[PDB]
């Protein structure tokens, strides 16, 4: 799809992996591999000879599966893990101001305007729930659902239109 | 002389190299260019001030000398070649001698006659020379074929090769043999190989059978002719008939009387776009006057000079829209998306007029309502022979990407499809997941389409507010559906009658004042989607932003559909598109005016 001409077939080839570059390949990803094209070991009536009809094939032994790629958490200085919130120089302040809740508010929606109530609330839905230690009671859980309803475009829809591209995971 | 043959390469050899040097490009200085020259040292200046290798011929010139040379290169054309081709290297060395003398050069004849067509063939004509033609079927893969051999040893690396005569190789009890050291060893990897590969072909010229399917024929390949020409097209064979026998069973190696023929590779008869400044002048000529926003609206249809008032706008698609890109913080995607359509009777041209289009636009695709499912335009999967396996595959949609599509007769289609499109039109992506793959592909591109309503008239009294087939405020949601119907009107029936006959019964077309160029006009086109980037100063914002009260009372209504504040983003691109013609680098302040006049042509159709 980065070469995209008219006319023929999506012309087919084969390809391989090796061990360590198994299963970390997958459906729906574009790539940059290897060229080490191969000697292959009816109907080609050719002449014949001895002292035999190959077909193409081929092999390749680099992989960069790139555009499928994010990374989780991992400022540097100390913290409980090596990166997870390394920021600490910033993430204290992040965690003390006072009026840190428009801050936050104000920090997304710098393209938008309407109501300042779900530009205070959605956070809700990207935020956390309880994950406790409990017995086999049952299944606690930790979201909860959020319902728009609008008059004809007041930007229903460029609220999430966005938000799938903001945090991961979430198609 | 060779076996099986009556003739001498040296014969040839000079007869040709005569003829090439008497040579005036006879064949169309003397029967029908200001050199009194051969053609062919011209030639090979041509090909060693390029170093662009690869010449060809035509039979026709070899007329002027003896026509024994045609008639013995007819009829042992396998084995007199390669004497034409050390006269091409002498001719080198004459050229120059210090050049590249060690890359060879074809030969490429052709042009006897057509025999009669395919259809009508012999056997005694079984080597000799053929030129026949039709329609090209497939496109398939290449293939490697083995000349010759790498091998190996243990002891003092017996590293060796031997190759093919045709299908006979021999073996001593080693390879490079002295003392027999040990046994043969074979690899076959390390080696030599050639490309060929099997390209179907029709016959579709009128030289048909009436009420018979085209009795098809069959091409191999050789390595800088292979894949040389495109599937989709008339090409013109130029070789020789190659049989070979069938092997009867399998099982057994006896074999069938039948002979197979199939022609071999001769000659075949068939960025990539920046201009010179030269057409600058004019381009930009065109672009000096405020005609042109008349003049290539008018200039689009053969003679059709009715509701010119619309291709005006359509020239907005043709000029196919802005690019406020977004590279900038990767927010909103707001692309300059244009889509508009029409929708009347089935009288007015719109088939016929978008299969011209399909005849202008460059990515033209045309499929129509029930014309093919969302299915039908996304993801064709199935099974392929060719790997023999199943495989996640190709869509139609996407194969136009910032392309045009024209599309006929749009209440047809399955309700599973029309929920597709309000995918790419609203927020103009792809995601895709089945059994198989999941994927996140790219489209985009502006949309064309020619709906109808269920009956033949669209019915006054009864608004396209409910007569097509759509939701209640969907129906607007496109940018503006310039609204066309049958002139309702005998009056005009005589000028078309007349004017447009007249047109046949003269068959050829006159430059009159809107000047028709022939192609010069299409780089204004072309040249104009690159090196352009429209942008606001302070125009088409303020009226609006002042008028917006009585624009925005629009809260009266039983049942209507009306304003919204989206009007705005179609018209700044509306806006920078119009600015785009007369290649104003800044946004053009007229352009509102009729962009004003396209939305209020057709925005209170409904005051009822
Ligand atoms: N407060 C606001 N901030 C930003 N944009 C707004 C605001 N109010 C309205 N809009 C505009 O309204 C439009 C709504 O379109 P949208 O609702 O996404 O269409 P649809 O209803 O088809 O999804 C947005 O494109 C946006 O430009
Ligand atoms: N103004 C016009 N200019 C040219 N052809 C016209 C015009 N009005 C009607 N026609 C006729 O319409 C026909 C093309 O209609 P078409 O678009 O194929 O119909 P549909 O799209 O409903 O199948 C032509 O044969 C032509 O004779």
């Amino acid at each position: 799809q980065a070469e995209l001409p008219r006319g023929c077939i999506p012309r087919a080839v084969e390809i391989i992996l090796r061990s360590e570059l198994v299963e970390t390949v997958q459906a729906g990803d574009r790539y940059d591999f290897t060229g080490t094209l191969i000697v292959v070991p009816l109907a080609g009536v050719g002449t014949r000879a001895e002292n035999l009809n190959y077909r193409m094939a081929f092999l390749a032994c680099s992989v960069q599966a790139t555009t499928a790629r994010f990374g989780g958490t991992d400022t540097a200085e100390d913290m409980k893990k090596q990166m997870t919130d390394a920021e600490w120089h910033k993430i204290y302040e992040m965690s003390k101001d006072r009026n840190l809740y428009q801050n936050l508010i104000s920090s997304l929606f710098p393209s938008i305007y309407g109501n300042d109530e779900v530009k205070r609330g959605i956070l809700l839905q990207q935020f956390g729930g309880v994950a406790k230690t409990t017995t086999e009671k049952t299944s606690l859980r930790g979201d909860i659902n959020v319902c728009i309803v609008g008059d004809p475009s007041t930007a229903k829809s460029q609220f999430l239109k966005q938000v799938s591209d903001f945090s991961p995971r979430a198609i | 002389v060779v076996w099986g043959t009556n003739v001498v390469v040296s014969q040839c050899k000079s007869k040709f190299k005569s003829f090439i040097m008497r040579f005036i490009d006879p064949s169309a200085e003397q029967d029908e260019i200001d050199v009194n020259q051969p053609l062919y040292l011209q030639k090979l200046e041509e090909i060693h001030t390029l170093e662009e290798p690869y010449l060809n011929l035509n039979c026709a010139h070899l007329k002027t000398f003896d026509q024994d040379l045609y008639r013995q290169l007819i009829c042992y054309p396998q084995e007199v070649i390669p004497g034409f081709d050390m006269a091409i290297n002498e001719m080198f060395f004459e050229r120059y001698p210090a050049a590249l003398l060690e890359h060879q050069i074809q030969v490429r004849p052709f042009n006897a006659d057509k025999t009669r067509n395919m259809r009508s063939l012999n056997p005694e004509d079984m080597d000799q020379l053929i030129s026949i033609s039709g329609m090209v079927i497939r496109s398939s893969n290449v293939i490697p074929e083995m000349r010759e051999a790498f091998f190996s040893c243990n002891i003092c690396s017996f590293s060796t090769t031997v190759e093919v005569d045709r299908g006979r190789i021999n073996q001593p009890t080693l390879c490079t043999n002295c003392n027999t050291n040990h046994c043969f060893r074979l690899i076959h990897n390390r080696s030599e190989f050639t490309d060929k590969q099997l390209v179907k072909l029709q016959e579709s010229p009128d030289d048909m059978a009436a009420g018979q399917t085209p009795h098809n024929v069959l091409l191999y390949a050789h390595n800088d002719l292979v894949d040389k020409v495109q599937p989709g097209d008339r090409v013109t064979v130029t070789g020789i008939y190659r049989a070979t026998p069938l092997k009867t069973g399998g099982l057994s190696s006896s074999v069938k009387s039948v002979y197979k023929t199939h022609v071999d590779v001769v000659h075949f008869r068939k960025k990539d776009h920046i201009f010179p400044p030269e057409r600058v002048e004019l381009l930009q000529l065109l672009a000096k006057k405020p005609d042109i926003y008349d003049r290539l609206a008018r200039a689009i249809a053969p003679s059709i000079y009715e509701n010119d008032d619309i291709k005006k706008g359509i020239l907005l698609q043709l000029f196919g829209g802005t690019k406020k890109k977004h590279a900038t913080l990767g927010r909103q995607n707001f692309r300059s998306e244009i889509h508009l359509l029409l929708c009347g009777d089935p009288g007015t041209s719109k088939s016929q007029m978008l299969q011209y289009v399909f005849n202008l636009v460059p990515r033209s695709q045309y499929t129509s309502g029930r014309g093919s499912s969302a299915v039908g335009l996304t993801a064709y999967v199935t099974k392929d022979p060719e790997t023999r396996q199943l495989v996640l595959q190709t869509g139609a949609l996407v194969l136009a990407d910032n392309g045009v599509c024209c599309i006929d007769e749009f209440d047809k289609m399955n309700d599973s499809t029309r929920s597709v499109l309000h995918e790419v039109m609203e927020q103009q992506t792809l995601s895709i997941a089945k059994a198989g793959i999941i994927c996140q592909l790219n489209a985009r591109t502006s949309i064309l389409a020619a709906a109808n309503p269920a009956e033949s008239q669209w019915n006054k009294r009864k608004n396209i507010i409910d007569n097509v087939q759509l939701p209640h405020t969907l129906l607007s949601r496109f940018d503006l559906i310039f609204l066309v119907l049958d002139p309702q009107d005998e009056i005009f029936d005589k000028r078309l009658a007349s004017h447009l006959v007249s047109l046949y019964y003269v068959t050829r077309h006159e430059e009159e004042d809107t000047m028709f160029d022939m192609s010069v006009l299409r780089d204004y086109i072309a040249y104009a989607r690159e090196h352009l980037s429209p942008t606001l100063s302070d125009e088409a914002q303020q009226r609006l932003i002042q008028a917006y009260v009585d624009m925005r009372k629009v809260g009266a209504g039983r049942g209507q559909i009306s304003a919204y504040p989206r009007q705005l983003e179609s018209l700044i691109r509306l806006s920078e598109a119009h600015a785009k013609v007369r290649l104003s680098n800044q946004v053009e302040l007229l352009d509102v005016e009729e962009a004003w006049r396209l939305h209020r042509e057709a925005l209170k159709q409904s005051a009822t």
